[PDB]
């Protein structure tokens, strides 16, 4: 029974990633006064399938270390799917008492796939590009962890389903919209999304490729699902759980679509400029707001329950 | 046997021609009409032809402009790094056969001296629509391929 | 005759300074940019359905050559 | 059997240690330490150390070991030497691997063993606590107490981290 | 037109609806039609293990009421 | 004072992010001591019964200790209900 | 067991996808110091030291449940301020600059 449940999560995640590539292309297209894919299947609905087949029968074009060349994509894709197993939608696949910490711990491991693939590139210049990407990723891990802790001081625990209870009456975006703003931007920078897509930017100044792409786009969906739960909590009715799933899916779709919207709207940061955005802007505010959110429940007598 | 090989060929052909990712060598003015083919009026993306792909993710090289002797080695190097199956589209008189500069000391008299060419698009420059006609002609060439049928008969 | 593209002095009164502070912290001009791309999403695209539709040409168009008869 | 899960994890723990302790290329040594770190978390998890186990992942693996690999790629090794191609590494790896197996064979055969010291072999489950029905995590209560009982621990720890920043900036300025 | 973007969004939305809807219905099927019991703390695990013994069939989700008194 | 206001306007114009950070951090340090509600945080935490309330052996000289949970003696949470 | 099954499924599937991704029919018959930059090293080290302070703050949601709130709030703010002082020191010593 449990193995069926795992597959009813793994398979839809990969299908959702496939069709996000179509949605991204069509949303970007219409914001650019054009259409995007509309020939390969009606309204382009077969475009992800054609792309997927094409990439997997392409020539799989020497690695500096075979073990790490293969480890990096397995790590990326395996970790990406793992981040989904504690998500309450409304019931998690695995109900963890410390689910928020688990997601923080697993996400911190994702930078190894960047590091390992840079080592296996066998090229001095690709290793340097990987190290620049790693420095960006760990920099924005700092604010994400501190922002998350600030929010949990209103929730009371590290259990993800408690965020639902915390937002029974009101979305956490209202008491914490300054944190929501930096959290949202931090996720963009964390996933190397525009205007923080410096790996693809700086770089230009088959199956293995597809696998890394699936991992990244799964992370994009997951981060926006996490954002919906963290700040736009949906109400759970235990006798009609599908009502929660519909409302929570719509919010996650809209948050994901706003990632595309933002890509279509702005130029790119310089590397040093996105480092200053973190170390000189977000981190000072995040630290001050962390002190504020430690004090606020105490001074209002609004400390949440431990359980 | 025959039916499976034929249907499988149709499937792989459809996937490859429905997802043609070009590497554009924007050498000169023909590159401008290529930009216009990506622009909203023609929107090459709507055919599955993404705007700009990396050379190692590319399936078709579009040579859009004059190929000089100084540039010829670099173009061949990019072609050799392309993963197969790979196709070349020669765009405009310069790439087709030297064009206005055919008799110059510094110009290669046609990119087909450097790489094999699948489609020749005439014009100086070809209109964006002419180039699109050429890309669709390449799609039809891919639809005619019978790799698995020939493999089965070896 | 000439004009200056970028020669203006920001007003340093408290209201103007606070206006620039709000823009810095609330990302107002960035949000205003999101409105433009949102309005394009809901515009009819300019794409034509080639080869069923063709770009307009004129009688002067210079295409493939031909030899004519009387 | 799953009743020996902690012991099995501890065996894997040792093999990972023999991995990097024989000191192959630091790229592979770093990999061996990461695998041992994950397995070490699993051992701690099975004793009720949920928060402690996840700190190894978050801090030891996601923080310290990431910085180790970052530094290795930048100042030590950029291309790993083929694993076990060196004779001393292969000898040290084989020597440690055989010692672990001989330990594991005997403890499982006799359900005890004397490797210098006496170790029971019935399974670590036997020493576990038999009564637990509180409405909280004891590990969480103990860790949370850092802010009520451990004022002095917070002061010295926080001070040392600030001096860590100051000292490292001095060291590297050169 | 922009509403031709919807079919791809609909497919994506259905793909993301399946995990949550499947988990909830699998939980009810496996737990006698009720929510799966949450036991994050030793007290809740103790009650669940007592429920298993009291059930008479070794299922913590099979409840006995005053009929057993 | 006037020099203080001129300094604040300068930083507000040039470094509003840092000005906001320091202002928020200052409020976090100061407001708990000025808030009339901070005292209830102590009381609510103490009123949460994590472990069992072990009863006392009655020696006949504990008029302030209830004999039954519903007897009047002992702490009341009526202040918490109205909160 | 469930979490172990989930992890084994996720990574086992990832291994399989990599496998077929590398082996499909093809149909053909024929350790120095990497131009070391000190600034990127200091970003990693700074991340590490801030990550260790975050490790100390993670218990805060549980710590707020104490009756010793006077001590707990003072120590929580003290830790965060010292984190801010660390950032302030690095900032004023040009540790956050990418020029030169
Ligand atoms: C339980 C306890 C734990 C057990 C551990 C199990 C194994 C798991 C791994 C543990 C880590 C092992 C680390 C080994 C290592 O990395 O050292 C590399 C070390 C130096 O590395 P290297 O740079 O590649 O040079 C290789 C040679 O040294 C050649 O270098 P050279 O340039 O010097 O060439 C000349 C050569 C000259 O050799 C000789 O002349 C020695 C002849 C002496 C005859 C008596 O030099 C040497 O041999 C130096 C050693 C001399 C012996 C020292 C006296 C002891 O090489 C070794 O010595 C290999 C020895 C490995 C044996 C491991 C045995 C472990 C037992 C420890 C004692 C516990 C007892 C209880
Ligand atoms: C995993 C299985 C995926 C199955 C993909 C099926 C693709 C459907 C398809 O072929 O599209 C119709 C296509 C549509 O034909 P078309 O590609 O020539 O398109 C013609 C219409 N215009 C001019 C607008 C381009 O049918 C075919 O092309 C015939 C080949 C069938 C390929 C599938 C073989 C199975
Ligand atoms: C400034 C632009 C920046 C762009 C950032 C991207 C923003 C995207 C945000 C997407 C989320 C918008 C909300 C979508 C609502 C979807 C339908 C819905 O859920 O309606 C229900 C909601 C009230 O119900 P509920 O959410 O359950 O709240 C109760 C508290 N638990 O009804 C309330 O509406
Ligand atoms: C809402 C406001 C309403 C207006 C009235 C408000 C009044 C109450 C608020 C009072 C607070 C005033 C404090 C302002 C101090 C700002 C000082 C300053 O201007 O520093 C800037 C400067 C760095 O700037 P730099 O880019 O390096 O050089 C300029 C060249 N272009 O110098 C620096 O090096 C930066 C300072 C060092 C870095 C310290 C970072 C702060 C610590 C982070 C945590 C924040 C505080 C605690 C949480
Ligand atoms: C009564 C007590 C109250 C106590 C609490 C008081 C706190 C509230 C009052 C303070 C408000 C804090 C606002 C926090 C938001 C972060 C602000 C910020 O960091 O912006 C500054 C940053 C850099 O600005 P810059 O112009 O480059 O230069 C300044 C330094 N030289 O600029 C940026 O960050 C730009 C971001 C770049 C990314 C562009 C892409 C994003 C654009 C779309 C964003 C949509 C909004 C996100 C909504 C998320 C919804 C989940
Ligand atoms: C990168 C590879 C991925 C590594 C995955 C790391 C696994 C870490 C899981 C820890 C999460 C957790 O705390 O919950 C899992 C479970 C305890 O569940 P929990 O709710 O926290 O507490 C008990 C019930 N209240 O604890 C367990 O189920 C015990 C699992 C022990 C075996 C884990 C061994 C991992 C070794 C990886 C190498
Ligand atoms: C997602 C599931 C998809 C299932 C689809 C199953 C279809 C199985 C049949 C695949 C046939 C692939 O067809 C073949 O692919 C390889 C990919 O390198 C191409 O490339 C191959 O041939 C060329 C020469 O022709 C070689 O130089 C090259 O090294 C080799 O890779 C071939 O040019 C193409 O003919
Ligand atoms: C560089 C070092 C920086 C160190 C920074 C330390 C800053 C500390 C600032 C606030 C410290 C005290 O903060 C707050 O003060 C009020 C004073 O009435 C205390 O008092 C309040 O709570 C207590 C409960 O314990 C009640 O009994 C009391 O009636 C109530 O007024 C709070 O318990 C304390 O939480
Ligand atoms: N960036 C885009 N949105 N477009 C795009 N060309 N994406 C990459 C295409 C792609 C990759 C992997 C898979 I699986 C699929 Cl189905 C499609
Ligand atoms: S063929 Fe004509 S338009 Fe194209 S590059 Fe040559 S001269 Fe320019």
């Amino acid at each position: 029974m449990f193995m069926i449940n795992i597959l009813m999560l793994i398979i839809p995640i990969l299908l959702a990633v496939a069709f996000l590539t179509l949605v991204e292309r069509k949303v970007l297209g219409y914001m650019q006064l054009r259409k995007g894919p509309n020939v390969v299947g009606p309204y382009g609905l077969l475009q992800p399938i054609a792309d997927a087949i094409k990439l997997f029968i392409k020539e799989p074009l020497a690695t500096s270390s075979a073990s790490m060349f293969i480890l990096a994509p397995i790590m990326a894709l395996g970790l990406a799917l793992t981040m989904w197993i504690p998500l309450p939608m409304p019931y998690p696949l695995i109900n963890m008492n410390l689910g928020v910490l688990f997601m923080l711990a697993m996400s911190s491991l994702a930078v190894y796939s960047i590091l390992w693939s840079g080592w296996a590139s066998n090229s001095k210049y690709a290793l340097i590009g990987a190290l620049r990407a790693v420095a960006q990723t760990i920099s924005y891990e700092v604010t994400l962890a501190i922002i998350l802790l600030s929010v949990l001081l209103m929730s009371g625990s590290f259990t993800l389903s408690t965020l639902i209870t915390t937002q029974e009456q009101m979305w956490l975006i209202l008491p914490a919209w300054p944190l929501a703003m930096m959290w949202f931007i931090s996720t963009l920078a964390e996933t190397n999304r525009a205007p923080f897509d410096l790996t693809e930017g700086e770089s230009e100044l088959a199956g293995p490729f597809a696998l890394f792409f699936m991992a990244e786009y799964a992370n994009i969906i997951m981060m926006n699902i996490f954002t919906a739960i963290l700040f736009l909590g949906t109400s759970h009715n235990p006798h009609m759980p599908e009502l929660y799933t519909i409302n929570f899916t719509i919010k996650s779709l809209l948050l994901t679509m706003s990632f595309l919207w933002i890509r279509a709207s702005y130029p790119r940061f310089r590397y040093d400029q996105l480092m200053h955005l973190l170390w000189k802007n977000f981190l000072p505010l995040t630290l001050a707001l962390c002190m504020w959110h430690v004090s606020l429940p105490i001074l209002t007598s609004g400390i949440p329950p431990q359980t | 046997g025959e039916y499976v090989v034929a249907k499988l060929d149709d499937l792989i052909n459809w996937a490859r021609r429905s997802s043609l990712w070009p590497m554009t060598f924007g050498l000169a003015c023909c590159a401008v009409e290529m930009m216009h083919m990506a622009a909203p009026r023609y929107d090459m993306d709507r055919f599955g032809v993404v705007f700009r792909a990396s050379p190692r993710q590319s399936d078709v090289m579009i040579v859009a402009g004059t190929l000089t002797n100084k540039m010829a080695p670099a173009l061949r190097k990019v072609y050799d790094q392309m993963p197969e199956p790979r196709y070349v589209v020669s765009m405009g008189s310069c790439a087709n056969g030297g064009g206005y500069y055919h008799y110059s000391y510094s110009v290669v008299r046609g990119c087909d001296r450097i790489v094999p060419v699948d489609i020749y698009v005439p014009g100086c420059p070809p209109t964006a629509e002419a180039l699109l006609y050429g890309i669709l002609q390449l799609q039809k060439k891919i639809k005619r391929e019978k790799r698995l049928r020939i493999w089965y008969r070896r | 005759t000439y004009k200056y593209v970028n020669l203006r002095e920001p007003s340093m009164d408290m209201k103007s300074v606070t206006d620039r502070a709000a823009q810095t912290l609330l990302w107002t001009e960035l949000i205003r940019g999101l409105g433009m791309t949102l309005s394009y999403l809901f515009r009819e695209p300019a794409t034509i359905n080639y080869p069923f539709e063709k770009g307009p040409l004129s009688p002067r168009f210079r295409g493939e050559h031909a030899l004519r008869r009387y | 059997m799953m009743l020996y899960i902690v012991f099995i994890l501890s065996v894997i723990f040792v093999m990972g240690f023999v991995g990097f302790s024989s000191k192959p290329s630091p790229i592979y040594g770093g990999l061996g330490l990461i695998v041992s770190g994950g397995v070490g978390c699993g051992i701690v998890l099975n004793f009720g150390g949920s928060f402690l186990g996840l700190m190894v992942f978050l801090i030891y693996l996601g923080g310290m070991m990431v910085v180790f690999g970052y530094t290795t790629a930048m100042a030590t090794e950029q291309y790993p030497e083929i694993w076990l191609s060196n004779k001393a590494v292969l000898g040290a790896f084989v020597t440690g691997l055989l010692m672990e197996f001989f330990m594991v064979y005997y403890v499982l055969k006799d359900k005890e063993v004397e490797v210098v010291f006496e170790f029971n072999g019935l399974g670590d489950w036997v020493i576990y606590d038999t009564g637990d029905s509180g409405f909280f995590s004891e590990e969480a209560m103990g860790i949370a107490a850092l802010y009520s009982y451990g004022t002095w621990l917070v002061i010295v720890t926080g001070w040392s981290l600030l001096i860590g920043v100051v000292v490292i900036m001095e060291i590297t300025r050169g | 037109m922009w509403f031709e973007v919807l079919p791809g969004i609909a497919v994506m939305g259905v793909c993301l609806f399946i995990p949550g809807m499947a988990t909830a219905r699998i939980h009810r099927f496996s737990n006698g039609g009720k929510e799966k019991r949450v036991a994050h703390y030793p007290y809740q695990w103790y009650l669940m293990e007592r429920d298993r013994r009291v059930s008479g069939v070794n299922r913590s989700y099979v409840s006995k009421g005053l009929e057993n008194i | 004072a006037e020099r203080v206001a001129a300094f604040l306007k300068n930083v507000w114009a040039k470094e509003p992010v840092l000005v906001a950070s320091f202002a928020i951090a200052g409020l976090a340090v100061i407001l708990p001591t000025l808030s009339p509600y901070t005292k209830y945080s102590l009381m609510i935490n103490r009123a949460t019964p994590y472990n069992y309330p072990v009863p006392l052996r009655d020696d006949g000289n504990m008029p302030d200790v209830p004999s039954h949970p519903q007897d009047p003696q002992g702490p009341s949470l009526e202040w918490l209900k109205r909160l | 067991m469930n979490l172990m099954l989930a992890l084994l499924t996720n990574f086992t599937l990832a291994t399989l996808l990599v496998i077929i991704a590398f082996w499909l029919p093809q149909l053909n018959v024929y350790s120095a110091r990497l131009p070391f930059s000190m600034k990127f090293f200091l970003v990693a080290i700074t991340f590490l030291l801030f990550d260790l302070e975050i490790a100390l703050l993670l218990p805060l949601p549980w710590a707020s449940q104490t009756a010793n709130l006077n001590t707990m709030l003072t120590m929580a703010l003290f830790l965060i301020i010292l984190l801010a002082v660390s950032l302030a020191y690095e900032w004023t010593q040009k540790g956050l600059e990418w020029t030169e």
